[PDB]
């Protein structure tokens, strides 16, 4: 039960003692992790973490790293976090709309970084699997009535002021080139022009509106001829 | 449509009441033995009274003397027996006899013979006690018959009252487990009465005295005549039987309405409640049948089906008069008749037989019988919903506290019968022995008259129930005797009951007559009726008026300070007044922190006005402010704004979670919006930046700040303007425009496939909140004003909630709907004139609902816009569609629709079936607890203890400072701080953390609270629990993945189970300066 | 095992991922035989479920697919087939119809998806021109195989030129033909004789085929290629291991005298 060390899938377990309770009758934070792998430009040299403790952020991984470096002697540095949606509230970008789940991503510098801090890892697995008590204790930035007050607080006037002019000055400005490329007269390369009206500024919402979507029966002699037979 | 549902309805119901024919052929094989028995009894002669007494002396039977008893030096006559005339009477004489749960009975009459009769017997108790030595006789030759031929092994024999005529004892007998009839359920009662025309009618009229010492008995009059004359009615009803070929089916279906209503055939006058059962249903139908027109139209007619019958004789009892302003009058053996005088007490009457009918019947029983017919006229006449199982599948009877709305419990020490003289303030004296031959008939009249004089127009009706009331005594005793209620008379106390006047249940002043130069006599019983109390006062305008003025208090109502008053002085010195229930509730709804709250009634709405006349004053400075978009609309839509706000809003009170009511601001509308969501939300916080500055430039009494809103999803830029209004209010200023419709239908449209009802969720949230909610708010509002209780109903049930922790994943508006559900549809109750009678009735209603197959629709009105035919079938539709989409409600459990939404899911939405199947079972738990035990102190308390059992885990925790002042509730904070920081410190966050915790473990766990901190805090107001449950879905272990979304520990290299503990922690890490306490299971 | 009703409903409510249990229920009504209780229990599923478990709704997507296969008709099959593409990954939907109609042993029909397949996605995938490529050849049908092949020659990029024609000979080496599959691998190395890991992927399927004289043959070309230390050092350990593994020593001393002479350079 404590040389349950490593998954079949590839995942290491990386367990912490946490801060016990005064009321409790130490304690186990099961985390894992594995490296990623991805062609993206900005997804280069990147750890996946499963089962992040509560609220932990960039002081966290770096108080963790210095704690891995301190212990195991390896030259790794941290450089990001992606995927903190640790809530569930960022999921959505209703905004592009209009015009991953509980884990994260740890960013790192070179690859000599990666696997330093790889083989930190595991090494911290077959610590576990061999003597499960020489460990690290994670700790959190535990929040107290000043988080709390952080989190009941008004809003700073000044703050708010700078971001709505700012966002208002570069809305504007992309909304007026918009503008002036729906309605300056796009002419395709085999002669074609194209059919906007006016009041329209959204070449975008043309190719939505796009993507959105007299038998006289007794006129002839030979109807009238079946009209004939119907009567009989 | 209606005679198609009706008509396979009442099919069902009769294949349900319908009885059996091996049930039938026993009891008839039954009595053909008591035939045998009855003619082998021997007749015997003219006895003497010493002689009689000598005999029942000698022999085990008792004769039962009515009061008072026959004298030697008095009766100058004496005794006979010769063959009695024998019949049989009831439902199975009438070939209606049904199954009944507890039992029912057939009746049969032994009539007494002519030739026994003297011609003076009809004065002066003789024939009376005729019929006592008479029944004796026969129960002692009756029992040597029994002992012969050995039927004494399982029949048990007693005396009993015919309808509970305590002048008038019968005989009852029944069987235990040949002729054992005991799978029938059967009991066979034996009544001595007289034949056809053997007294004078015009010597027997209820104004013709009987009794001499002129004041006659018309009561005693009805007995004597009506047990005369039981068997014209007989043959009578088997001519209208013969005659209309329905009338079973419509006397089961009357007798199965007047049994679910309450009422019967017994005697209503000793303080009883009835006088209307089967037998009076089938005379007045049978009258019915004959005519009932005002020029002697027939009403009835032989072809009708049963439903016919019974909307015909409801539409006549509902119409029509019968105790004040008119009567009846009929021929049994040509035509009805209606009279234009009324005769001050039920009056249908026959003069082929000179009866009046319903004397058993008072005058609150008629009264009650009243509204009763005028309900079910309009269930009847109500062609929407189905009103089948309203009407005649709810026994309402069970709780006296769901059927009258004001229960008054008194003791009453009497003592003797010679000690009435000390022990009463009336006088029971011989006409009145001759008016109310016993002394319970004359106390309760009196409890009557006095309590209705006294109240006056503060109740719509009155009842007074004789708890105690034991209408069977032995062979062996001379009457019902017993020794409990401090005194030896045969009720334990009395239960005043009382229909209330909602709108006049808490007028101050009690106003009388004016004053002219003589003292009128109205004028006179009143001061004759008050004493001290009463005054002359001179009005505001200049009226000169006698009235007797209480004052109001918050734990107590006039209606119980007056009734104690009427009945300690007008009764008795040494009765004992009692509500204690209404007078807990009244305490357990909070009291505001502010003056005078003690002495405020629980009508009081003068916080809410006073917060309106401050928002209103703001109203019109940002109304007349200038802005580039001027302002076109300001709805007030808080729960304060329609008076279901759970503490009341208190000046400078900013803890209360209510304290900011929401206000929406409506802007003209402008061709220019913006076209983006995040830009869209930034320009009307542009306009709110705007509208501060304006106001701190201006108006620098007032204060301000800017908070957030984070209730609608990926919607994160929506900032809210907080004001503070130097009367101490807040209210935050959110903006809505003419584009957010259009922004998330695009959105909804563009998003694709799999994230759709994740938006549809996000929709529904906005809908809720800004644009439905208004609608909601001033329907409220109108109807809140036209129902008064419905705000202390809706306040006591959100209490009941938040104590039981339901509050934080249940939204208030649905509170509110599932609250108002009684005021709006109280059928086939009453509407709710109490606290007590309405929280009860919306927790009856919410356990017997099953809301798997039914759903709620209302129609939010004003009472007698209304959803139409169409509109109502198109909701069901909704529902059907709903539910076909979803079987079991895994995903939606309230199916709630009314006038201002129609969809059905607008407010039930993201509700965890765990919680409301937790809802139901805690109805159900607490509507088990009041059948099982007496409504009272310690059930209601039991009622309101939190639970904390059923729950994995409970975290207890505690504020550094006790927020009841702060809250505004008295076992106060005067005026604002200089920081925004320091209201945030004075604030309390664990909704906020629960709400957070809910958020991440949404996957694992359901974590619960409680939101009012002021009221539920203990006694300091500083105490707060959260409560945790496991889902099955991480009770069970399960495979390792990447997106499991919890905090987990393996089992073995592939498997893995959930990380308690590791939880707790990160819990107890996140409210380290908080947590106090935590309990695991 | 569960076997009522109410059973299986509350075991779905308390395990709404439980795909295995979920196949297991519309397992218990294909025993009772209701297709329309099938057809309205994938809707109920797909209703029911998160949408971040993609696999989850691949799997009700194939589970419904076989059951209109199995038991449906085909215009029911075009519909679902229709709504599977618009929804989830269309060339996905199109491998999970191929292979349910090569265990359902329908040829023409699944035919004539190869051939919509590789009309439609056929100008950047490679995967279908496998799958048809192995269904033709267990259909033994080499010529219109090899005009396949020449297919994806004509509408893919270089690269994927190089990847269908390494598949082919490796599936020819397999099952297909074998010195059809040399000859596309001597003419690969015409067009491209430096590329060591396809000369690698080329020994190791001779070493699999055993055939002696063409090992030697190919090992002695090697030889008389240019190749590096650490490849050369592979490729001589793995012709040890080869010649080990069947026994023959006077090959032994011949390696590891070509190997001395090799290293004394």
């Amino acid at each position: 039960i404590e040389d349950i060390s490593a998954m079949k899938n590839g995942f290491i377990v990386v367990p912490f003692k946490l801060p016990d309770h005064k009321a409790l009758p130490a304690s186990l934070h099961f985390m894992f992790a594995k490296r990623h792998q991805s062609s993206n430009s900005n997804e280069s040299d990147c750890l996946f973490l499963v089962n992040l403790p509560l609220l932990s952020n960039i002081e966290h991984m770096k108080k963790f790293v210095g704690q891995l470096c301190g212990k195991y002697d390896t030259v790794s540095h941290v450089e990001e976090l992606l995927y903190n949606d640790e809530f569930g509230l960022h999921e959505v970008d209703l905004s592009a709309l209009t015009s991953p789940r509980n884990t994260a991503l740890l960013k790192f510098v070179d690859a000599a970084s990666i696997n330093n801090c790889w083989n930190a890892l595991k090494k911290y697995s077959n610590l576990h699997a061999k003597h499960p008590n020489e460990l690290f204790e994670w700790t959190y930035t535990t929040p107290s009535f000043t988080t709390f007050v952080n989190f009941y607080k008004p809003l700073d006037i000044d703050y708010l002021k700078e971001d709505i002019h700012t966002h208002m000055a570069i809305f504007e400005q992309r909304e007026a080139q918009a503008q002036e490329d729906v309605q300056s007269s796009i002419v395709d390369e085999d002669g074609f022009t194209l059919v906007v009206g006016k009041n329209t500024k959204s070449l975008n919402s043309i190719r939505k509106k796009i993507l959105n979507k007299k038998a006289k029966k007794d006129f002839y002699r030979f109807q009238v001829r079946e009209r004939k037979k119907q009567e009989i | 449509f209606k005679s198609n549902i009706f008509k396979l309805q009442i099919d069902e119901l009769l294949e349900q009441v319908k009885l059996k024919q091996k049930h039938v052929l026993k009891v008839e094989k039954f009595l053909h033995k008591l035939y045998d028995i009855l003619q082998e009894i021997p007749d015997w002669e003219e006895k003497s009274l010493a002689e009689v007494d000598s005999f029942f002396k000698n022999k085990i039977v008792s004769v039962p003397f009515v009061d008072p008893k026959p004298i030697p030096q008095n009766t100058n006559y004496k005794f006979n027996y010769k063959k009695p005339d024998i019949s049989l009477i009831g439902s199975f004489a009438l070939k209606a006899g049904i199954y009944q749960p507890n039992g029912s009975s057939i009746d049969t009459l032994l009539t007494m013979p002519k030739e026994l009769f003297e011609k003076k017997d009809f004065l002066n108790f003789r024939c009376l006690h005729k019929r006592s030595v008479y029944l004796a006789y026969l129960t002692h030759h009756l029992l040597i018959l029994l002992k012969k031929d050995k039927l004494d092994s399982f029949l048990q024999l007693e005396y009993s009252y015919f309808d509970n005529d305590p002048l008038l004892p019968i005989l009852r007998i029944s069987c235990s487990k040949d002729y054992n009839f005991y799978k029938t359920r059967f009991s066979i009662n034996l009544l001595i009465g007289f034949p056809y025309k053997v007294f004078e009618p015009k010597k027997l009229l209820p104004n013709r005295n009987c009794i001499r010492i002129l004041p006659a008995t018309p009561l005693y009059n009805f007995s004597v005549l009506s047990s005369s004359t039981h068997e014209n009615y007989l043959k009578y009803l088997y001519k209208t039987k013969k005659q209309t070929e329905s009338f079973v089916e419509a006397t089961v279906l009357g007798r199965l309405w007047l049994q679910q209503r309450g009422f019967s055939s017994n005697m209503s006058h000793s303080g009883s409640l009835g006088g209307f059962g089967t037998f009076e249903f089938t005379i007045l139908m049978a009258a019915l049948l004959n005519g009932g027109g005002i020029n002697s139209n027939k009403i009835l007619l032989h072809g009708f089906s049963s439903y016919q019958l019974f909307k015909g004789v409801i539409k006549y009892l509902a119409t029509m008069d019968l105790c004040h302003d008119g009567h009846l009058q009929f021929h049994s053996n040509p035509a009805s008749k209606y009279i234009d005088e009324g005769f001050q007490t039920p009056t249908l009457f026959d003069k082929s037989t000179k009866v009046n009918i319903l004397t058993k019947m008072t005058v609150s029983s008629y009264q009650i019988l009243k509204e009763y017919a005028g309900e079910t006229l309009r269930m009847l006449n109500n062609v929407v919903q189905d009103q089948f199982s309203n009407i005649f599948l709810t026994n309402i009877s069970r709780f006296d506290n769901l059927k009258y709305d004001l229960c008054y419990d008194v003791q009453l020490p009497l003592g003797k019968y010679n000690n009435l003289e000390t022990s009463l303030a009336a006088t029971f004296g011989s006409m009145e022995r001759v008016k109310f031959i016993t002394l319970e008939n004359f106390l309760a009249h009196k409890i009557t008259n006095v309590a209705r004089y006294a109240l006056g127009d503060r109740i719509k009706y009155i009842q007074i129930e004789m708890v105690g009331q034991k209408s069977d005594f032995p062979i062996t005793k001379r009457k019902v005797y017993s020794n409990t209620g401090g005194n030896h008379f045969n009720f334990d106390f009395v239960r005043v009951k009382l229909i209330v006047n909602p709108s006049e249940c808490d007028k101050l002043v009690t106003k009388g007559p004016a004053h002219s130069e003589t003292m009128s006599t109205e004028a006179a019983v009143f001061k004759n009726f008050w004493g001290i109390k009463s005054s002359l006062r001179r009005f505001k305008d200049g009226s000169i008026t006698h009235c007797c003025v209480w004052s109001t208090s918050s734990s107590e109502p006039i209606i119980s300070s007056i009734v104690n008053f009427a009945l300690q002085k007008h009764v008795s010195k040494k009765a004992q007044i009692s509500n204690e229930t209404i007078k807990k509730f009244h305490n357990f709804l909070p009291l505001p922190n502010l003056p005078s709250s003690a002495k405020t009634s629980v009508l009081n709405l003068s916080s809410f006005f006073n917060l309106k006349k401050s928002f209103d004053d703001l109203y019109k400075i940002i109304f007349q402010m200038k802005l580039p978009l001027s302002v076109k609309s300001i709805l007030p839509v808080g729960s304060a704004f329609r008076y279901t706000s759970l503490c009341q809003p208190v000046p400078f009170a900013y803890s209360d979670p209510d304290f900011f009511q929401d206000v929406i601001l409506e802007f003209e509308t402008s061709p220019k919006w913006p076209d983006e969501i995040t830009s869209l939300e930034k320009a009307k916080t542009a306009f709110l930046l705007k509208i501060q500055e304006e106001l701190s430039a201006n108006s620098s009494t007032y204060r301000s700040f800017f908070s957030r809103d984070e209730s609608i999803p990926y919607n994160l830029e929506i900032v809210t303007l907080n004001i503070l209004t130097p009367e101490g209010y807040g209210f935050k200023f959110r903006v809505l425009t003419e584009r957010d419709e259009i922004l998330y239908l695009r959105a909804i449209a563009n998003a694709r496939n799999e994230l759709k009802p994740e938006l549809e969720a996000t929709f529904l949230k906005f809908t809720a909140k800004y644009l439905a909610s208004v609608r909601h708010t001033r329907t409220l509002e109108n109807i809140s004003h036209s129902y008064q209780f419905y705000s202390p109903v809706v306040r006591l049930f959100k209490r009941w909630l938040d104590t039981h922790l339901l509050l934080g994943h249940i939204t208030d508006e649905l509170a509110e709907l599932i609250a108002i559900k009684p005021f709006v549809d109280p059928a086939p109750y009453f509407i709710p004139g109490s606290l007590e009678n309405g929280f009860l009735k919306v927790l009856k209603f919410i356990s017997q609902w099953n809301w798997k197959d039914d759903p709620l629709i209302l129609d939010l009105v004003k009472p007698e816009e209304r959803l139409t035919l169409a509109q109502y079938k198109g909701i069901q539709m909704n529902f059907t569609n709903l539910r076909n989409s979803d079987p079991n409600g895994t995903h939606l459990q309230f199916f709630v629709a009314s006038k201002n939404d129609p969809s059905g899911i607008l407010y039930s939405s993201g509700i965890p079936l765990p919680i409301a199947t937790r809802l139901t079972a805690l109805a159900k738990v607490a509507v088990n607890l009041l059948q099982t035990h007496g409504l009272n102190q310690q059930t209601i308390n039991l009622l309101f203890t939190p639970g904390l059992k059923d729950y994995d885990f409970v975290v207890d925790l505690r504020t550094p400072i006790g927020l009841k002042s702060s809250c505004g509730i008295l076992s106060a904070p005067s005026n604002f701080p200089e920081n925004l920081n320091d209201l945030s410190e004075k604030m309390d966050p664990t909704y906020q953390l629960v709400k957070y915790l809910n958020l991440k473990y949404k996957n694992s766990l359901i974590l619960s609270s409680r939101k009012y901190i002021g009221v539920n805090g203990g006694e300091k107001g500083d105490k707060n629990v959260i409560t945790g449950l496991i889902k099955p879905l991480f009770k069970g272990a399960h495979k390792f993945r990447v997106n499991l979304d919890c905090n987990v520990k393996p089992v073995d290299d592939e498997n893995v189970i959930l990380n308690k503990e590791a939880i707790f922690h990160e819990i107890a890490a996140f409210g380290n300066d908080m947590v106090i306490n935590f309990e695991t299971d | 095992a569960p076997e009522s009703v109410a059973d299986f409903e509350r075991l779905l409510i308390g395990n709404p991922n439980s795909s295995v249990v979920w196949m297991n229920y519309m397992a218990f009504q294909l025993q009772l035989s209701e297709i329309e209780k099938a057809r309205e229990l994938a809707e109920r599923a797909l209703k029911t479920i998160n949408f971040r478990e993609e696999a989850e709704k691949l799997n009700i997507w194939i589970a419904m697919l076989n059951l209109e296969n199995t038991f449906g008709t085909e215009e029911t099959l075009e519909e679902v087939f229709s709504r599977a593409c618009q929804y989830m990954d269309s060339y996905t939907i199109h491998t999970k119809l191929l292979g349910i109609y090569e265990i359902s042993e329908k040829f023409d029909k699944a035919a004539e998806l190869f051939k919509a397949t590789a009309k439609k996605f056929g100008g950047e995938k490679v995967s279908i021109w496998v799958s048809w490529g192995d269904f033709l050849i267990s259909h033994n049908e080499e010529q219109e195989a090899r005009t396949i092949l020449g297919n994806a020659l004509k509408a893919l990029p270089k690269r994927n030129h190089i990847e269908v024609v390494r598949k082919f000979a490796q599936l020819e080496f397999a099952k297909g033909d074998p010195e059809r599959g040399r000859s596309l691998f001597e003419g690969l190395v015409a067009d491209a004789p430096k590329r060591i890991d396809l000369w690698n992927v080329y020994v190791d399927q001779e070493v699999k085929a055993k055939d002696k004289k063409k090992v030697e043959d190919l090992f002695e070309r090697i030889i008389t290629k240019k190749i590096t230390r650490k490849q050369a050092k592979f490729f001589f350990n793995k012709w040890l291991q080869f010649e080990e593994s069947e026994g023959d020593e006077k090959t032994i001393e011949y390696v590891k005298a070509k190997a001395t002479e090799y290293v004394a350079s």
